[PDB]
């Protein structure tokens, strides 16, 4: 195996990099390497452009709800879950969504919101933290508010020297499993004393206090690692390029001529450049045909090519960048040069998988714990109730009485018609159900259903024709 | 080198020379060295 | 035969391999390849989009189970087969699903996460590990856990050489099957010395408590070798050129211009460039003419194309690289050259091949027996019932009884309508069936063909037309 | 004819290759050939994807059984045959696909893995060896064990020279037929020198023990020759070419400038360059235009194109290497340039033409042996019971009663939609069966009969309409 | 500072006038219409009143 050996003719014979784990190669450089992916998401146009698109794409303008807990399993009975599964819909709905914004402590961001601000947390960081508190003297029927808190505050043990056991301020048991987190205050002034806090992963009842979502790469991870290690140094000195020959083209267009003479600088811009002396500023109007002596020399500057090959070798770093963040190129770097219908729509697929991928995982999974966070909630409040006879208690079975489903905003189609004709084939046949052709549209079949019972009753009072989906 | 070995004990091998009277030939060949990590763990003493 | 010989012209008389099996060429450089391969998917765009691919292609969003025990043999019946498949899916989809994460003993993973993991530490660094253990002092309903170790650690205790029947803190019995593994312990900090344990790979009732998934090649391999094998060196240099090219470029673009003079440096550049003394900053506004004495002169240094033949030698050497790992030249570096819809169709397919037979080897194994594992706990402690009658019981065959196939996300066609034709065309005749086809979505027919039978009822009842499926 | 004379001018007059067989011109060299190519995969971005495609296309991700025994040569009745058969393939399929991978001792593979590594190892050796056993200490149902021998341990005795009956470690009887293969065993660190030990090729009781698969080129050939001799030498000289390019385009484009002078060497850098004295370091920021004497210079080197026509050169090369190994251009260099659909269809019918030889002859070979060896276990073991009124025994006819055919993967099709709509067309006139349709595929037509027939009932049972295949 | 810099250049060059005319022409258009859905589940009114309201 030449791969482990000296190299081809010796040119691997310094490339030994050291056999450590993914903690001991990622904590030391924790906060600089956070710090750089920060100053190029604030700086660079691309960057920008890449977390918009990952929230954008991922979660969308809207992220609703759908439950589905297991009856099977409860055996609760089917009727008695559709109606629970209707009001736990409603009072989400009426929480989620609302206008004065009292989901946040903050008071700043509603649930979607949340939602995308916690992909480009996990984006741009490799993490995210939702804090779940209380507000006893609050009059609202819900009092369960949460906050989502930078990565940054999650201070390791104060940076000092750390040990097996309290790892980058995340305290661990003997298995892997965190029991307790370290939060500071961000103070804006930065003169005042910082004060660190303990605030425990669960409550003793159960309960999810705080919350950390993260993608593992190996058999131990205490933090994540971001997107951005691939692929910053060859951003930033793309950036430095860009600059760069923004900056030469601008200095050899701006010198136009050149004027060789002996007599006086007056003399000889005055006699040439046709300055007037009554440095010297030269009209721009009309046409001039300057009188040399044979001391005196005029010279026109030629520059070479603004844009001499710069497009193509940015197109190779763009494609460079582009692989190593996730999205596709034409979306990145906005080019869509020619090509045909087969070539977008591979393109596009590629991206929405990963796209997909990360929406199953992060979103997923942090709506799903936020949800059952005010569940428990709602459920004590008497505000919902329970059906009888249950098989467990609510304590018992936490994912059972709450297994719940996310949809998300659809893909906007390349072709308005095929994917319709698409949809409408795998219909008449009995491929496909209603349910999983409305949801990737992003609609809801029960709203449908609703709507057009109540379109149908309109048209027919109305004294207009019956519609199509009406039954004779 | 010509049938791939090198850096291995006892190495076999086997030829005949080309001539009118040809003989046959046997040999192996090794670089039998012996080593310790610690030589001082083992104390050896003469009794009487 | 010249292959053997000395060569052309002699050319090849110093190209003498050694002969030696995979152990002898493997061994010794174990370390020091997973470090390379290591650093090159943490610090190189282009593995880690490899490696992305891999995850999601191999997997997906979801790796559902579907459970087809071998009824003919044991003798049971089709009816009480089919009654415990549902069973024991259910009782799996609840486990596994828990949105506490409480099948790792970690707390950091689910299911389909500890699938991708596995199947992404298989690609860089050539084999899986998943440890199953129990946590006693748990009350919940499966006190079944697992938990990921990668590759590093197991190692030789004390650090030592390769004994006859313990290759790379593997124990070898007589023949070359496994018996136990070394294990060290998780070290983050340089200092605080590891400890070494011992794990015997199946506890003596013959369920397994340490698994080991990789690909031999040869006859007698402890352990694997990773994919990056092959083109180790020319993704570093690859590096190392995109590198220093891209940091001559900026150079050569620097310097916009050159003064020559025989004056002061300060006076030079206020008479000719026009920066002021109040070196010397120059603001960039306008067009300017100097005016040179006969001694002095201005030269506009002029630069190469800045990307000459670059981009296709990069070209040349992605397409190497993607051929020497597996993924398609397309889908590695982003190219998407103008192409018509046959050659993507073909392209898609060469990689769609290896993606599945990469899928059906190592995550399929994988998940097989840790089903297994989970399933012989759900017998014992009688939360599903064994049908009656059963000719051998649950540890005589564990494999009849626990036999599963596994599917994933299905691939997302280049063409929208004609997939869907197709599919139609295949079911209207008898070439296929609607279990293959609703697979071949990701998709389980019984829970479509529930899902239908509701719809059909939810739309008689509220009074609209019934469904395409609907039988009079 | 001037094929065999001095040539047009007397060019070829010291070409006169030795009139030598196969045998004479293969052995001395047989260990550096293998060697050679084991290097060559080792350690080369075509070359695996060589084996890859060889193993992906040729097998695949599953390889069935299909039992048809020849009952008219027999003479035991038609039920009697396809109950034997249905019960054979029942007990095979549960032997063979076991996930505790317990068909060979080291237990680390399946029966496709196991004939996977069989494809392979014709691949890049030439030939492959099986060795079957016993196990009286495994309690299991059946004790067949088998194993995969790396060609490389089968050797001279003692590197004892070579003889004629015995040749390179395999024994020849008078004939041309062998007897028994001199096998050592393998220890890379050291222990006792190797032991050479003797395996008979066939048991007294006409049981096959050891397998030995290879197709000859002449009337003797003792052992193989492996497919890379035809271009060994090319791909080792196009991997020092391509690592030689690769290092001077890294040399061309690092040195980005010059600097003549004639003062100190740190004060012409610090009075043109710009590097700061408070070797120098130079910083990339801004653009700089420095003040020269008449002593100095600056000079902005220009190198040679990157890539000046090495990528028309490796498509020759790679065209030629393609043809000597099998595997069609496209798909070993991933080029895929524009083609229309013919020239894709085409070479895609060139690929498949060796692919299907490969897959009918080697795999095939190895899997019926494989087959025949346990079926003998089976038979007397009383697992399975023979037919009544047998005209011949089972060791008097042993292809009589295992004459099996395999189903691997099948094609997939540029186009989806008419692959389909060909076999439709052909399944509705005569010329062709629903078993070899479904065989294309490949799937079993009797699984799916019985499919549709349990779908159609599952359908009416539910209240869903009923299929197209149905039978009013 | 940074406030200042972004109104002079929209008020000064046309890429940037482009863009702000972009956001308002595309994020509303030409008109703004309200659809009045309370949720009448949730207060457990009724419908007729509701849709009256």
């Amino acid at each position: 195996y030449h791969g482990g050996g000296s190299g081809f003719g010796g040119q691997l014979r310094s490339w030994n990099p050291p056999s450590e784990s993914v903690d001991a190669a990622l904590l030391p450089n924790f906060t600089r390497g956070n710090a750089r992916a920060d100053d190029l998401v604030r700086n660079n146009g691309y960057a920008a452009n890449a977390i918009q698109l990952h929230q954008d794409h991922i979660v969308g303008s809207f992220f609703r709800l759908s439950h589905r807990p297991s009856w099977r399993y409860l055996g609760i009975g089917e009727e008695e879950a559709r109606a629970f599964s209707r009001e736990v819909e409603a009072a989400w709905k009426e929480f989620a969504e609302d206008d004065c914004c009292c989901i946040d402590v903050e008071r700043k961001r509603t649930f979607t919101m949340m939602i995308r601000e916690g992909v480009a947390m996990h984006a741009f960081n490799g993490e995210l933290f939702v804090q779940a508190t209380w507000d006893t003297s609050s009059s609202r029927l819900f009092r369960t508010q949460f906050r989502m808190v930078s990565p940054k505050r999650i201070s390791n043990p104060n940076n000092t020297g750390d040990s097996r056991n309290c790892r980058a301020g995340v305290q661990i048991n003997d298995s892997g499993a965190a029991l307790g987190y370290y939060v500071s205050e961000d103070g804006y002034p930065g003169w005042m004393p910082q004060k660190w806090t303990w605030i425990p992963r669960e409550l003793p009842g159960g309960r999810a206090s705080f919350i950390h979502v993260f993608e593992p790469v190996e058999d131990g991870q205490t933090r994540g690692a971001n997107v951005f290690y691939s692929v910053m140094e060859q951003m930033k000195m793309l950036d430095t390029l860009q600059n760069t020959q923004l900056q030469s083209a601008i200095v050899k267009a701006m010198y136009a001529a050149t004027i060789e003479s002996e007599l006086d600088t007056q003399s000889a811009m005055d006699f040439i450049l046709g300055a007037n002396s009554q440095a010297a500023p030269v009209r721009l109007g009309g046409a001039k045909v300057p009188h040399l002596m044979p001391g005196d020399s005029l010279n026109l500057q030629t520059a070479q090519d603004t844009d001499n090959g710069y497009s193509v070798f940015e197109q190779s770093l763009l494609r460079y960048i582009a692989a190593g963040l996730g999205v596709s190129y034409e979306q990145l770097s906005r080019n869509y040069a020619q090509m045909s219908y087969s070539t977008a729509r591979a393109s596009a697929n590629e991206s929405w998988a990963y796209f997909m991928g990360r929406r199953k995982f992060v979103a997923s999974r942090q709506a799903s714990q936020m949800f059952l966070c005010w569940l428990e909630e709602a459920i004590v409040r008497r505000v919902v109730t329970l059906p009888s006879k249950a098989r467990f208690s609510f304590q018992e079975a936490r994912s059972a009485w709450g297994n719940c489903d996310w949809i998300g905003s659809g893909r906007m189609a390349i072709d308005g018609l095929k994917e319709v004709q698409e949809a409408v084939m795998l219909i008449e046949a009995g491929l496909s159900t209603y349910e999983k052709e409305c949801a990737k549209r992003g609609d809801d079949y029960q709203e449908i259903f609703a709507q057009q019972v109540r379109e149908t009753m309109e048209r027919r009072a109305a004294g207009l024709k019956p519609p199509a989906w009406a039954a004779a | 080198q010509r049938e791939g070995i090198n850096a291995s004990a006892r190495y076999p091998k086997n030829w005949v020379t080309t001539g009118d009277p040809a003989r046959e030939f046997t040999m192996i060949q090794s670089a039998p060295l012996m080593l310790l990590a610690d030589p001082d763990e083992f104390v050896s003493v003469q009794l009487a």
